[PDB]
C-alpha cells in the first residue's frame, strides 16, 4: 500500500508499487518525512510508475515511503482567492492568512465537446480604442503581446484588468513563473497601489524551485479561470474571463514555454515525453461555450527586432491576434504605446465583424502607411513644398495618431485625470467622421489624452 | 488465452499487451469499458496497440479480447448531411444514423486492368483552375502552400459548386480546432450544400490515433458511390497533421527514427491512401453489382492539402507528396499579400490529365495560356534590367499583365461554364487590349452581367451542352461586339 | 523442412527453421494457406533467417507454417510472354489466361566477366534537337534521365519509345515502366490499338504494394531482357531487345525503408549503409556482351531537387549518356527542360561524331557558360555598361535557349499543337547558322516550340 | 557586489560534464538546460526590504536594507549576439554594456557604444547632482 523511491534522475522520480494497487495517470502522492508531492506521468510495467516531484526538493534519499491521495491535484477555487497570491498547489505565500474557500477542482479535466461550442463569433470589447478598431479580439481567442522589455506593457495589462470588470463584470487570473527584467515595482505592489488588486487571483513560481513547480502553473490558472467563467448570476449566464499567463523569461525558453502553453516540456522528461495526451487539450480548454467565454493573453520577447514571419513564427501558428509595442511611439509618449500598423488580427474580416468596421478600419491603415512613407521627404524638404492633397493626409494621420492616446483609470491615482472608457460604437463613429473630414476644422491637441469624440469637441470649445 | 490478454504498459496513448498469441495485423481489440484498440506491432513476446479514444481509464492488469474482425465503418446514402467522428459515431446530436452496411477501412485499390481513362470534367468555379489546371472525375490533385494563404477557401468553394452536378462530397478535418469546424459546418448549412455533404471531424483535442485514421475512413465512405456508378469527391483538410501524428505513433512505439527525425514508410503511408481514388470501368461496376446496374462507370476524386514552411517546394516531404498525385496547385504568400487572390503560381502548378478532363469549348479555347504566363513572368523579370525594348516584347508584357489581372476572383462567387468561356474568348480574341490595366476586374463582371441579362438562350445552350459549333462562336463574337459599343460600365 | 513465424513488423518477417534445413539466401518460401511468398534477406544464426514478404502481411499471425522451395524466384521466359502483362512473380494480370512456357530462369544471377565485354560503335538518332547535338546516343549503351518531380521525365520517355522503338524492326522490346496506374493502363491500351503489342513484353508493379514487391520488380525485367538477347535464331540474332525501366529509384527507396528494420545502422544522409553495392549489382547486369546487345533507357529521380544526394550521385558513374532536367527551365516555359550544361555523352569525341559536330557542340556550350556569369554584372550596373561583345553573347544565349525547344507528338493533349520531328542534319545546319551571327535579326519569340529553322523563318514572318 | 570573470566558460564546462554523462547531444550547440543554469544564478541578486532584514536578524538590525549587485561577463565571437548563450543572458538582465573592438583598436578607450548599451533602472540610481 506504500511505495519506495527507486531512481532519482533530474526531475524524473520512478516509484514502484504493490501489484494490486498502482496509481492511475495524473494521480498525486504524498512523501512522508518531507515536503514534496509527486504527479504520475506514465506507467512502465512491473508495478512501476514514472512521476515528477511537485513540492520543493530537499535531501531526498532512495527508498523513501510514499502514501497515495488516489485523486488528481485539486486547487482551491472560489471568490475568496480574489486579491491573493498562492503557490502552484494553491498554498498562500503573501502572509495574509489562509484562504477560506472550501471548494476545489481537479486541474486535469477534459475538453468541451463539439456540441458545447458557441453558435456565433462575438468580439470582446475593451476600453482601449486603438486595440478595438485595429486588432479586434475574439471571445475565446488567443492574444500575444509582442513587446520588448523597455515599453510599458504592464499598464496595458492593468487597463485590461480594470475594464473587463467594468465592461463585462468578468474576473481575471494571473499566472507566471519568475521575472525577466526589473525596471519598476514588482507586479504585486504595482497592482496594490492601483487598487485593481481585488479583481484578480495570482499564482507565482520561482526558478530555483524544482522543475515541477515551473511546470503545471498554467493549468492552475486555467482551472481558476474556468470556475470564474462557469459561475452563474441570477440571470442564468456566465462571465467572460481573461487569463494572463506571463511569459517564462526569454523566448528561446519560450520556444519551450510558448509550447508549454501548448503543453510541451523544456526537457523535464528526457526519456519518454508525455505531452501529446496532456498537451493539445490545453489549447482546447480555452474556448467560448454558450455559457461563458475564456480568453488568453500571453507576452513574448522579440530581441532580434523580428516578429511574426521574421520571428520563428512557431508562436504564429496558434495566435489569433498580435499586439505590438513600439519603442519609438513610447518615446513619443503616446501611452498605450501600441503600433497601429504592425499589430494584426485574424478577426479583422468583412464577415466576422461586418463591412462597416472593415471599411473604416482598413482606410486608416492606408493613411498611416502613406504618411509613414512620406515622412522622410517631409523631413528632408519640408511640408510646404508638398502638394495639398498629401497635406490633408498628413494632418488626418496626425489627428488619428494623437486620438489613439487615451487616459487610463488605473493611472488616475497618479495623474489625477478623470479617465475614460470609450465604447466601441462611439470609436467607430468618431473614426468615420474623422476619415470623412468633418473634424478638419477641429484643431490639434484636442485629441491627445482627450478620450471620446464628444470630449474632443468639448476640449476644442474649452480652448 | 489465445483471445484473452493483459496490459503491461500505458503511456501517451500506446498500450502494450501480453498474450494475444492469436492476433492478426490490424484486427481490433476490446478493452474494459467499451474501448477498442488496433494491433499494429507484433513481437516475439508482446503486442503493440493504439487506443481509439481516451485512454486515461486503462491500467495494468486489465483484460482484453480479440474480435476477429478488421476495423470497419458504417457506410450508405443515409450519411449525407451529418457530422461524425473518425469511427462514424454521430456528434451533432441529430439522432442515430440508420446504418445498413459496413465497409472495411483498410483495402487495396482496383487493379490496372479494371480501370479506365478519365474523360469527364469537374467544375470548381475558379477561372484559374478550370482553364489552366483542369480537374476531372477520377483525378488526384494537391493544394500546396503556406499558412493563411487561402488553401481551405478553394476546397470549400469546390464543394459548394457541385450543386446541380450530382456528385456526393465528403470533408475530413484533421487537427483543426472545434470552433473552426463549427464555423465551416455553419457555412455549409447556410448555403444549402449540406444536403449531400458528409463531415468527418477528428479535432486537435482527439488522440493521435483518431487523427491518423480519419482520411482512410473518409475514403471508405466515399468509395460507396464509386463502386456503384455514381461520382464522389473527397477533401483532406491537411495531411501534414496526419504525418505528424503518424511520426508520433511510430516513435512512441519503438521503431528506428530516420531522415528529418521522421520514420520509415511515410511514402507508403501517403501512397496507399491516395491511390484508392480511381475511375473503374463498366465491367467492374457490373461485376461488383452482380448485374443490378449496367453501362455505368464509377469515379472518385481527391483534393489533399499540404502546408509548407518558409514557402519552399524543394523540401523532402512536399516533393514526396508531389510525386504521388497527378498535379499540384501552389499558393504563394508574396502574391497573397500583394492583392492577387486566389494566389496561384502558373509556372510551378501543373495538371497531368490535361485537356481530357474538359468540355469541348473550354479545351478549344484555353490552350497554351499557362506557359504564356510563365514566359511573361520570366520576360518581365529579365526586362526590368533591359534598357530598351521593341514592339513584340511590349505586346507580350501587356498581354501578360491583362491576363494576370483577369484571373483574380472573389470568394463565394463561383463562375459557370458560360462565364468562363465568354471571359476566355474575350481575352484571347484581343478585346481587352485597349482597356486600361486597372478596371479590368470591373470589366469581366460587367460583361458577365450583360451576357446574363440578354443572350440568355445562348448561355443555356452553352451550359447544358459543352459543344462549340461555329454558330456558338459567331454568336459570342457578335454579342461581345454589341457589348463593346453603345454600352457603358 | 517447415518453419514458423516468430516476429512480424510491417514487411519484415523472420522465420525460424530447423537445425540442419536452414534455406540458403534468396530461397523463396511458400506460406501455406495464403498467397504470400517470402524471400531470404539475411541470416541471424540460431536457425533464424530474416525475410521480406512478397504481398500484403495483413491476414497473417505468428505461428503459421512455411515450406521451403530451395530455389530463387523463377519467372517464365520465352517467346510466349510476348504481348502479355504480368506481376512480379510472373502471374498474368491481363485476364487472358495462363502463359504456355516451360523455360524458367532465376532472377538472381552473377554479372558478366571482363572478357565478354563489347564496345559500342554505332550512333542512334532519336529526333530530339538537344539530345542529338549535345548528347549523342549509341546502340548497346546506357542512357539515364535525371529530374525532380514534375519536370517531364515521363513525357520524354514516351517520346523516345514512340520515336525509335516503333520503327526499328525485330526489336523484341521489353517494358519495365512503373508509374501512376492511370499512366500505365493508358499505355497498355495505346500499345494495343497500334497493333505493336505482338513484339513487346510487360512487367508492371504499382506504388501501393508493400515493400516486398517494390524491391524486386526490376530484377524480373532484367531476367526477361537477358533471355531474349542471349538467344539466337537459326542463322539469326537475339533481336537486339530494348529495355525501358521507369522505376529505378523505388529499388533504393524500398531498400532504405527496410534497412533499419534489418538492423543496419544509419549512414550519410541516412541512406542505407550498403547503397553503392546494392546499386552496382543491379546496374551492372544491364550491359551488351559479345553474344548480343541491349539498349536501355532509365529514369532517375532526384530527391529534394539536389544532385549531390547520395542516391543520384552514385548512379552517374554507371551510365554512358546522362540527361539532366532542371526545375527552373521547366518553370520558364521551355520544353523539353534539359540543362544544356551538366549534360554530356561519352560518344562526344572528334573521332566518333566527326569534326563539325564537335566544334558546334563546344561553341554552344562555351556561349552558354559565358552567359551564365554575366547576370550579376547586369544587375549591379546597367545592361548598357557591358561591352558589345557580351551583348552578342547574351542575345545568342537567349536565342539558343529557346531554339532547343520543340513540340512533341505525345504531349499534344496539354498544349494542343501538332507534334514535330527533326533530323540531325537540320539541327547541325541551324545551329551552325545561328552561332555564325546569321538569324541575328529574328526576334527570340520566334524560336519557341517552332522546331526546324525554316519553321523559325515562317513563324518570324507571321509576326 | 559580485563579478563573474567569464560565464561562457562555465557553460562550456557544464556542456563537457553533460556530454561525458552520456546525455543526448540535441540539435543546438549547447544542451537546453544552460538557460536554467544561468537563470538560477542571476535570479539571486536583488534588494530586500527593511522588514525582511529585521525578520532574519531576530531584531538585531533595524531600518537597514540589504542589497546585492551582479556584473557578469559574456564572451562573443566576431560580435555575434545571435548565438545560443549570448541571447539567453541578454533577455534576463536589466541592462547591457556593449564594448566594441573596432573602437578599441581605434584608440577610443574605454570603448563603449552608447547606441546599443542601455539601462532599465537608470535615472533612479543616479544622485541628484
Ligand atoms: N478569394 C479570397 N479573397 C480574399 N480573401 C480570401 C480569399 N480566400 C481566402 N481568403 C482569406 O484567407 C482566409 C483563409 O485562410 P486559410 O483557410 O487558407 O487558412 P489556414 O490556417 O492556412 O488553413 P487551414 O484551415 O487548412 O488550417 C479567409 O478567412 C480570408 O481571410
Ligand atoms: N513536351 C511537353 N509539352 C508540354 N508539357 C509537358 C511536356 N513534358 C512535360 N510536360 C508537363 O510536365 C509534367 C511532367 O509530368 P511527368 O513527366 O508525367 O512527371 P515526372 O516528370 O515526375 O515523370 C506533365 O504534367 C506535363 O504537363
Ligand atoms: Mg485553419
Ligand atoms: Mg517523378
Amino acid at each position: 500500500s506504500s511505495g519506495r523511491i527507486i531512481q532519482i534522475i533530474g526531475a524524473v522520480i520512478d516509484v514502484e508499487f504493490e501489484r494490486t494497487s498502482v496509481p492511475k495517470i495524473y494521480d498525486a502522492l504524498q512523501v512522508d518525512g518531507t515536503e514534496t508531492t509527486l504527479e504520475v506521468q506514465q506507467q512502465l510495467g512491473d508495478g512501476v510508475v514514472r512521476t515528477i516531484a511537485m513540492g520543493s526538493t530537499e535531501g531526498l534519499k532512495r527508498g523513501l515511503t510514499v502514501t497515495s491521495t488516489n485523486a488528481p491535484i485539486s486547487v482551491p477555487v472560489g471568490t475568496a482567492t480574489l486579491g491573493r497570491i498562492m503557490d502552484v498547489l494553491g498554498r498562500p505565500i503573501d502572509e495574509a492568512g489562509p484562504v477560506a474557500t472550501e471548494e476545489r477542482l481537479p486541474i486535469h479535466r477534459q475538453a468541451p465537446s463539439y456540441a458545447e461550442q458557441a453558435a456565433s463569433t462575438d468580439l470582446l470589447e475593451t476600453g482601449i480604442k486603438v486595440i478595438d478598431l485595429l486588432c479586434p479580439f475574439a471571445k475565446g481567442g488567443k492574444v500575444g503581446l509582442f513587446g520588448g522589455a523597455g515599453v510599458g506593457k504592464t499598464v496595458n495589462m492593468m487597463e485590461l484588468i480594470n475594464n473587463i470588470a467594468k465592461a463585462h463584470s468578468g474576473l481575471s487570473v494571473f499566472a507566471g513563473v519568475g521575472e525577466r527584467t526589473r525596471e519598476g515595482n514588482d507586479f504585486y505592489h504595482e497592482m496594490k497601489d492601483s487598487n485593481v488588486l481585488d479583481k484578480v487571483a495570482m499564482v507565482y513560481g520561482q526558478m530555483n524551485e524544482p522543475p515541477g513547480n515551473r511546470l503545471r502553473v498554467a493549468l492552475t490558472g486555467l482551472t481558476m479561470a474556468e470556475y470564474f467563467r462557469d459561475e452563474k448570476d441570477e440571470n442564468g449566464k456566465g462571465r467572460d474571463v481573461l487569463l494572463f499567463v506571463d511569459n517564462i523569461y526569454r523566448y528561446t525558453l519560450a520556444g519551450t514555454e510558448v509550447s508549454a502553453l501548448l503543453g510541451r516540456m523544456p526537457s523535464a522528461v528526457g526519456y519518454q515525453p508525455t505531452l501529446a495526451e496532456e498537451m493539445g487539450v490545453l489549447q482546447e480548454r480555452i474556448t467560448s461555450t454558450k455559457s461563458g467565454s475564456i480568453t488568453s493573453i500571453q507576452a513574448v520577447y522579440v530581441p532580434a527586432d523580428d516578429l511574426t514571419d521574421p520571428s520563428p513564427a512557431t508562436t504564429f501558428a496558434h495566435l489569433d491576434a498580435t499586439v505590438v509595442l513600439s519603442r519609438d511611439i513610447a518615446s513619443s509618449g503616446i501611452y498605450p504605446a501600441i503600433d497601429p500598423l504592425d499589430s494584426t488580427s485574424r478577426q479583422l474580416d468583412p464577415l466576422v465583424v461586418g463591412q462597416e468596421h472593415y471599411e473604416i478600419a482598413r482606410a486608416v491603415q492606408n493613411v498611416l502607411q502613406r504618411y509613414k512613407e512620406l515622412k522622410d521627404i517631409i523631413a528632408i524638404l519640408g511640408m510646404d513644398e508638398l502638394a495639398e492633397e498629401d497635406k490633408l493626409v498628413v494632418y488626418r494621420a496626425r489627428k488619428i495618431q494623437r486620438f489613439f492616446s487615451q487616459p487610463f483609470h488605473v493611472a488616475e491615482v497618479f495623474t489625477g485625470a478623470p479617465g475614460k472608457l470609450v465604447p466601441l460604437k462611439e470609436t467607430i463613429r468618431g473614426f468615420k467622421g474623422l476619415l470623412a473630414g468633418e473634424y478638419d476644422h477641429i484643431p490639434e491637441q484636442a485629441f491627445y489624452m482627450v478620450g471620446g469624440i464628444d470630449e474632443v469637441i468639448a476640449k476644442a470649445e474649452k480652448l | 488465452a489465445k483471445n484473452e490478454g493483459t496490459i503491461v504498459m500505458v503511456s501517451d496513448g500506446i498500450v502494450r499487451i501480453h498474450g494475444l498469441a492469436d492476433a492478426m495485423y490490424g484486427e481490433m481489440i476490446e478493452f474494459d469499458g467499451g474501448l477498442f484498440g488496433m494491433a499494429l506491432n507484433l513481437e516475439q513476446d508482446s503486442v503493440g496497440a493504439v487506443v481509439l479514444g481516451n485512454y486515461l481509464s486503462l491500467q495494468e492488469g486489465q483484460k482484453a479480447r480479440c474480435t476477429g474482425r478488421v476495423l470497419e465503418v458504417p457506410v450508405g446514402p443515409e450519411l449525407l448531411g451529418r457530422v461524425v467522428d473518425a469511427l462514424g459515431n454521430p456528434i451533432d446530436g441529430k439522432g442515430p444514423i440508420d446504418a445498413k452496411l459496413t465497409d472495411a477501412v483498410e483495402k487495396v485499390a482496383p487493379g490496372v486492368i479494371w480501370r479506365q481513362s478519365v474523360d469527364q470534367p469537374v467544375q470548381t468555379g475558379y477561372k484559374s483552375v478550370d482553364t489552366m489546371i483542369p480537374v476531372g472525375r477520377g483525378q488526384r490533385e494537391l493544394i500546396i502552400g503556406d499558412r493563411q494563404t487561402g488553401k481551405t477557401a478553394m476546397a470549400i468553394d469546390a464543394i459548394i459548386a457541385q450543386k446541380n452536378s450530382g456528385i456526393k462530397c465528403v470533408y475530413v478535418a484533421i487537427g483543426q480546432k472545434q470552433s473552426t469546424i463549427a464555423n465551416v459546418v455553419r457555412k455549409l448549412e447556410e448555403t444549402g450544400a449540406m444536403a449531400y455533404t458528409t463531415v468527418v471531424a477528428a479535432a486537435a483535442a482527439d488522440p493521435a490515433a483518431m487523427q491518423y485514421l480519419a482520411p482512410y475512413s473518409g475514403c471508405t465512405m466515399g468509395e460507396y458511390f464509386r463502386d456503384r456508378g455514381e461520382d464522389a469527391l473527397i477533401i483532406y483538410d491537411d495531411l501534414s497533421k496526419q504525418a505528424v501524428a503518424y511520426r508520433q505513433i511510430s516513435l512512441l512505439l519503438r521503431r528506428p527514427p530516420g531522415r528529418e527525425a521522421y520514420p520509415g514508410d511515410v511514402f507508403y503511408l501517403h501512397s496507399r491512401l491516395l491511390e484508392r481514388a480511381s475511375r473503374v470501368s463498366a465491367e467492374y461496376v457490373e461485376k461488383f453489382t452482380n448485374g443490378a446496374v449496367t453501362g455505368k462507370t464509377g469515379s472518385l476524386t481527391a483534393l489533399p492539402i499540404i502546408e509548407t514552411q518558409a514557402g519552399d517546394v524543394s523540401a523532402f516531404v512536399p516533393t514526396n507528396v508531389i510525386s504521388i498525385t497527378d498535379g499540384q496547385i501552389f499558393l504563394e504568400t508574396s502574391l497573397f499579400n500583394a492583392g492577387i487572390r486566389p494566389a496561384v503560381n502558373a509556372g510551378i502548378s501543373v495538371s497531368r490529365v490535361g485537356g481530357s478532363a474538359q468540355t469541348k469549348i473550354i479545351k478549344k479555347l484555353s490552350g497554351g495560356i499557362r506557359t504564356a504566363l510563365a514566359q511573361y513572368r520570366e520576360l518581365a523579370a529579365f526586362a526590368q534590367f533591359a534598357s530598351d525594348l521593341d514592339e513584340a516584347t511590349r505586346k507580350q508584357l501587356e498581354h501578360g499583365q491583362r491576363v494576370t489581372e483577369l484571373m483574380k476572383q472573389k470568394q463565394y462567387a463561383p463562375y459557370s461554364i458560360a462565364d468562363q468561356a465568354v471571359s476566355v474568348y474575350a481575352s484571347n480574341e484581343g478585346y481587352m487590349a485597349d482597356v486600361e490595366v486597372k478596371k479590368i476586374v470591373d470589366f469581366d463582371a460587367a460583361l458577365i452581367a450583360y451576357f446574363r441579362s440578354e443572350y440568355a438562350p445562348l448561355m443555356k445552350q452553352i451550359d447544358e451542352t459543352g459543344d462549340y459549333n461555329k454558330d456558338i462562336e459567331a454568336a459570342i463574337k457578335a454579342g461581345i461586339e454589341s457589348f463593346k459599343a453603345t454600352q457603358t460600365y
